[PDB]
RNA sequence: UGAAAUCCCCGGGCUCAACCUGGGAACUGCAUCCAAAACUACUGAGCUAGAGUACGGUAGAGGGUGGUGGAAUUUCCUGUGUAGCGGUGAAAUGCGUAGAUAUAGGAAGGAACACCAGUGGCGAAGGCGACCACCUGGACUGAUACUGACACUGAGGUGCGAAAGCGUGGGGAGCAAACAGGAUUAGAUACCCUGGUAGUCCACGCCGUAAACGAUGUCGACUAGCCGUUGGGAUCCUUGAGAUCUUAGUGGCGCAGCUAACGCGAUAAGUCGACCGCCUGGGGAGUACGGCCGCAAGGUUAAAACUCAAAUGAAUUGACGGGGGCCCGCACAAGCGG
């Protein structure tokens, strides 16, 4: 069955950055599909517009950042054992746009004290 | 299996009349069909391709009962006291 | 999860020097001293000594001199090291618990003018 | 709390350095306590998108039990009839005071179902082809109503598994391991011929294996197109001779991407996820020994000693072929001569 929904975000995003698709819609959920808010605050804007009533599908407005897209590699999820539960030992790839974090209080990255979760990089 | 058998096994397991889908009705529709097919496989014992459609009905009933037992044992004890199960 | 339920077992590597069990040298006694012929590209008449080692093991050692005198019950030390031509030998008789002789002058294991 | 030494950074003493030493850091750990509540737990209530139920409607070699057919082979009777059996890389066995391939004929018996037949269909796989009836499984499909995560996978386990084999009993046309001859060849133990018992067929029981293959685990989500086809459905001026989109299958190309290459490419070998099985150089070897299973044949689980520096994949150039296609020359035979 389908049993990792935010790796299905990051794959529907990735396969449409791999195409030249403008918009990705997907029936995804609360705060870990305000992973999408983090990913398209730090990053760019979208409309991003979670929009229905009882099948609330969110629609990332991907855009193509001149020539070839800015998402090169995203996924890096955890679902079992694939995992980040870190205490700062978390990603630093260029030290930039770093890594969505998915735990106990609020989805953010690298600004406050500590407490890791999981996601993956813009570039 | 018949049209009027399957309408009447619905009728005494209903639980809020529009219902045909509760695990009461489904276990009762399965248990009746399992019993009536046991006549077939005494007479037709070489039919393995239809045993598999029966073993699917046994396993579909066991999952529905494990569902209902973990969820509401009062509906489980009443259903198991009907149907001659366990 | 498959790794958690049985982990990755590392493969042991056996010694290619089975006799002299984790020892650098190990003396024996020469059962028989003889010559055998090399593997297919090579040709010589190379002196071996079948030695019965003091572990009860019984191996064939090479005599790497330019002429020796290990006379059929000598008390050689052997050491590890295969001789690629001779099929099925794995050891060298060291040269200097019994005999060393010759000229060698470009030495060990040798004699000393 | 993690002893001290050690290790490490900064110093001090050894004539320098080993070494000795002070102080720090580190000991990534552990337990307790206090706080937070993005998230994979748990507890309470929900929701309908996964999954299942009711209801029509088709399509199908899905299965099981019986029965009925028709074509052909063989073997039997009876009729008509007269020398034979110029297969093939080449001939040898069954026939005429016993009629010889054989009739325009009849009967019996098994066994397989031409045409339809289709990169067609159905089934979990193995598989399943005549027709009709009965008993039955699953899919596909259309709307509507219901249940409300009931799901996915699956070590063990337990079922079902081509063929051939194996008991035990029917059956026995045709075909035919074994085997008899007859050829062919140094031989021929074979390929060819003429026969032909097991077996193939039916019933019940066993085995449990195959190049059991798509050499590709199952489930789910996403990612350019074009051309067929099967079962549905819906829209299209509509005659359909039809057309378009939509689903579930089955195929042919091919963009991205991946790949060692070949190639795969919405039926992924792409992009990801959940779980399982498996692999670790070639031989030894899927073999010994043990255990389990089998009536047996044997299966399954499964090594080491020893041995060698390799085996192996895919593509490239050549050479070669009792591979194919083109082409040539007194190469093939016209009015030469040992």
């Amino acid at each position: 069955s389908m049993q990792d929904p935010l790796a299905d975000m990051l794959t529907r995003i990735r396969n449409a950055q791999m195409a030249e698709k403008t918009v990705v819609s997907m029936p995804s959920s609360k705060l870990k599909a305000a992973v999408a808010k983090v990913l398209k605050d730090e990053g760019y804007i979208a409309d991003f517009q979670i929009s229905s009533e009882v099948k609330p599908q969110l629609s990332i407005e991907l855009k193509y950042f001149e020539g070839k897209p800015v998402i090169e590699e995203v996924k890096r999820i955890s679902r079992p054992g694939l995992r980040q539960y870190k205490s700062v030992e978390q990603l630093v790839r260029g030290g930039l746009g770093v890594s969505i974090v998915s735990t106990n209080k609020g989805v953010m990255t690298d600004r406050a004290a500590r407490a890791a979760g999981v996601g993956g990089e813009v570039v | 299996l018949s049209v009027e058998e399957k309408a009447q096994i619905v009728n005494e397991y209903k639980q809020a009349e529009g219902d045909t889908g509760s695990p009461e009705v489904q276990v009762a529709l399965l248990s009746a069909n399992i019993n009536k097919l046991q006549d077939h496989f005494k007479a037709n014992g070489k039919d393995h391709h239809s045993r598999r459609g029966l073993i699917r009905m046994v396993n579909q009933r066991r999952k529905l009962l494990d569902y209902l037992k973990g969820k509401d044992v009062s509906r489980y004890t009443a259903l198991i006291g009907r149907l001659g199960l366990r | 999860n498959q790794l958690v339920r049985k982990p990755r077992k590392r493969m042991v590597d056996k010694s290619d020097v089975p006799a002299l069990q984790n020892c650098p040298q190990r003396r024996g006694v020469c059962t028989r001293v003889y010559t055998t012929t090399p593997k297919k590209p090579n040709s010589a008449l190379r002196k071996v000594c079948r030695v019965r080692l003091t572990n009860g093991f019984e191996v064939s050692s090479y005599i790497g001199g330019e002429g020796h005198n290990l006379q059929e019950h000598s008390v050689v030390l052997i050491r590890g090291g295969r001789v690629k031509d001779l099929p099925g030998v794995r050891y060298h008789t060291v040269r200097g618990s019994l005999d060393t002789s010759g000229v060698k002058d470009r030495k060990q294991r040798s004699k000393y003018g």
